[PDB]
């Protein structure tokens, strides 16, 4: 199964490096062409930088030449993108992304679409001065069908995630995308609607992963 | 003529069907690597504050430079500026203007 | 340098619906224009290539359709999971998309759910209260949302989210949380949120009054 894991973003500060690893496996990086391509916050897309080992051509674009480098590692099989002096403008969701090419075909005889045919998950980058913050963890206490959830509070960078039960529970969830607080620190919630009959006796665990501060929490939701 | 093991010398881009090679119009676009690029790329046209070091060819883009007194940077790709003529009080000239800074004063 | 636009940046269109997005390049591009489906938090996906080209795997329902400068991509018998950004891109040239066009999926109307959530035990000790208002399962995504702390209109002090149009049923759910410092909450009793919806006929209003009342 073709897949693209990228890898290394993150908070950092103005003026600053940062690398983004794009770890191809299913395919030859060699004979495609592989494609950065960010995306700000609640905004659209914009292709950042390519790069074809078959031919040694690298293009980016302009409000990123001079900064930004790509590169590629065949031996390891992935791409790279060294970014340099960020600004807080350069704050997005970075995509990698192969783009069949026809080298693509007269190599391993591929489909081409002459576009980006698969695209790796991304990595968010976040640039700005100010400190990373875990989140607090509270709950939201319910009490026919009754609501319950948790309010994970006071964070940054983002992301943060949730689940219920280890996972068990994707039924009636829904996560909240976060709100920026005055603080300065984001919080969100996640809510559940379960039968007002089994709050009695049933345990119901909010899981909160924060990657940025090495937080995991488990926190149980009951009724006070 | 034929791409030469699946590309396209310098100078062309590559057909849909990827059995032809097809040589860009001088002066109107370009490649430069050996490619399967389905068309050329535009040349980059000097602006009214540029000159025109070199031509585009079909091999090479149009290089393009600031005109004698003035600069650009990353941030003022519109219009050339003016250099300064000189350092203001307590400063003085260490780094000439060129088509890329202004000058340089500490 | 091109530029794509598309058309229209957002639109409406009930399930089975023809929907039909068009995008105008401003340079020609022969037929070297993609379209992508990106839905919240997924990565873009690429439905049709070349321009007419439908790219494996994807539904027959989707159709690309130009050549030049006009193209025009058609979803076909429009599904709730359908709910999308949808981006036309020059491939070949600099990469280019456009603007984005948002398509959401039209149902009937649907009254949420309302819940009132007190503040923790916990959150109290950390010197802030939390009071968050819960609206699940809704459509339109039109709302008002108000809060009344002994029946006065708090004005700077609540922040609403919502989430992305579900997948399966097309509604909505909308979070308000009310901000108060400790010391401001405990100088009042009640704690109402006041939703009001196209699909309630007079505003439900749900409250706690401090103390478990």
């Amino acid at each position: 199964e073709v897949q693209l894991v990228e890898s290394g973003g993150g908070l950092v500060q103005p003026g600053g490096s940062l690398r983004l690893s794009c770890a191809a496996s299913g395919f030859s990086i060699y004979s495609y062409s592989i494609h950065w391509v960010r995306q700000a916050p609640g905004k659209g897309l914009e292709w950042v930088a390519s790069i074809s080992p078959y031919s040694g051509y690298t293009s980016y674009a302009d409000s990123v030449k001079g900064r930004f480098t790509i590169s590629a590692d065949t031996s390891k099989n992935t791409a790279y993108l060294q970014m340099n002096s960020l600004r807080a403008e350069d704050t997005a969701v970075y995509y990698c992304s192969r783009y069949s090419s026809y080298y693509s075909y007269y190599y391993s005889s591929s489909s081409y679409s002459y576009a980006m045919d698969y695209w790796g998950q991304g990595t968010l980058v976040t640039v700005s001065s100010a400190s990373t913050k875990g989140p607090s963890v509270f709950p939201l206490a319910p009490s026919g069908t009754a609501a319950l959830g948790c309010l994970v509070k006071d964070y940054f960078p983002e992301p943060v995630t949730v689940s219920w039960n280890s996972g068990a529970l994707t039924s009636g969830v829904h996560t909240f995308p976060a709100v920026l607080q005055s603080s300065g620190l984001y919080s969100l919630s996640s809510v559940v609607t379960v039968p007002s009959s089994s709050l009695g006796t049933q345990t119901y665990i909010c899981n909160v992963n924060h990657k940025p501060s090495n937080t995991k929490v488990d926190k149980k939701v009951e009724p006070k | 003529s034929s791409p030469s093991e699946g590309l396209c010398p310098p100078g062309h881009h590559i057909s849909e069907d990827g059995r032809d090679c097809i040589s860009c119009k001088y002066g109107q676009d370009y490649s430069t690597h050996w490619n399967d690029l389905l068309f050329c790329l535009r040349c980059t046209r000097c602006d009214s504050g540029e000159v025109e070091l070199s031509p585009c060819t079909t091999t090479r883009n149009t290089v393009c430079q600031c005109e004698e007194g003035t600069f650009r940077e990353e941030d003022s790709p519109e219009m050339c500026r003016k250099c300064r003529t000189g350092c203001p009080r307590g400063m003085v000239k260490v780094g000439d203007c060129t088509p890329w800074s202004d000058i340089e004063c500490v | 340098d091109i530029q794509m636009t598309q058309s229209p940046s957002s639109l409406s269109a009930s399930v089975g619906d023809r929907v039909t997005i068009t995008c105008r390049a401003s340079q020609d591009v022969n037929t070297a224009v993609a379209w992508y489906q990106q839905k919240p938090g997924k990565a873009p996906k690429l439905l049709i290539y070349a321009a007419s080209y439908l790219y494996s795997g994807v539904p027959s329902r989707f159709s690309g359709s130009g050549s030049g400068t006009d193209f025009t991509l058609t979803i076909s018998s429009l599904q709730p999971e359908d709910f999308a950004t949808y981006y036309c891109q020059s491939s070949s040239s600099p990469y280019t998309f456009g603007q984005g066009t948002k398509v959401e999926i039209k149902r009937t109307v649907a009254a949420p759910s309302v819940f009132i959530f007190p503040p923790s035990d916990e959150q109290l000790k950390s010197g802030t209260a939390s009071v968050v208002c819960l609206l699940n399962n809704f459509y339109p995504r039109e709302a008002k949302v108000q809060w009344k702390v002994d029946n006065a209109l708090q004005s700077g002090n609540s922040q609403e989210s919502v989430t992305e149009q579900d997948s399966k049923d097309s509604t909505y759910s909308l979070s308000s949380t009310l901000t108060l410092s400790k010391a401001d909450y405990e100088k009042h009793k009640v704690y109402a949120c006041e939703v009001t919806h196209q699909g309630l006929s007079s505003p439900v209003t749900k409250s706690f009054n401090r103390g478990e009342c």
